[PDB]
């Protein structure tokens, strides 16, 4: 399997970026396999 | 080798993820490459460090990204979705509350091939990578950062 990379741009803060999304606060746990899961 | 954000492709071709080239090291998420060698031009990038629990891997050298979310400011996801030009999505992160401390998290849902896209602070520094998270049906990705 041929896995390769292509440059897509600079790492830069853009002033005219689309703004969206909320900011939920969540209790989670991280297990040994790197999976987060919700916690009550 | 050049600094920038890169697509991670496989062979038609499919974009499986995204990564960050900085200080001669390529950073991406473990679940994107599983540590497999990468091709860039006529050259080959060999894995150097990887960790399944952090879901991170670095190539050619040790993890170089160390900026962190300040806990108060808006950040920007530099998303590179398959078949689309790199774009910045500004947002205010939420918080993953864990027993080992809090982690910033962004409630943004982009196609799977966007995993590994960098999250930036106002100064343009990479504070983590996008693509490991939870579902609350809405997906929320931790801001995943390594240790330099």
């Amino acid at each position: 399997v041929d896995m390769y990379i292509e440059r897509a741009g600079d790492i830069t803060w853009e002033k005219d970026a689309e703004v969206t999304g909320n900011s939920p606060r969540l209790d989670v746990a991280l297990d040994e396999s790197g999976d987060f899961s919700l916690v009550e | 080798t050049t600094d920038g954000v890169y697509r991670v492709m496989t062979r038609g071709s499919t974009q499986v993820g995204v990564g960050v080239m900085q200080e001669g090291v390529f950073h991406t998420m473990w679940h994107v490459t599983k540590g497999a060698a990468l091709r860039s031009g006529e050259g080959r990038l060999d894995p150097y460090w990887g960790d399944v629990k952090q879901d991170l891997v670095s190539y050619c050298g040790p993890w170089k990204l160390d900026a962190a979310w300040d806990g108060l400011s808006e950040v920007q996801l530099l998303a590179v979705p398959p078949g689309e030009r790199a774009k910045n999505i500004q947002t205010l992160p939420g918080i993953f509350k864990t027993k080992d401390g809090d982690i910033g998290a962004v409630a943004l849902d982009y196609p799977a091939g966007t995993s590994g896209s960098p999250i930036l602070d106002k100064s343009g520094r990479v504070i983590g990578l996008y693509g490991n998270g939870v579902v609350i049906g809405s997906y929320v990705s931790a801001i995943t950062q390594g240790k330099r």
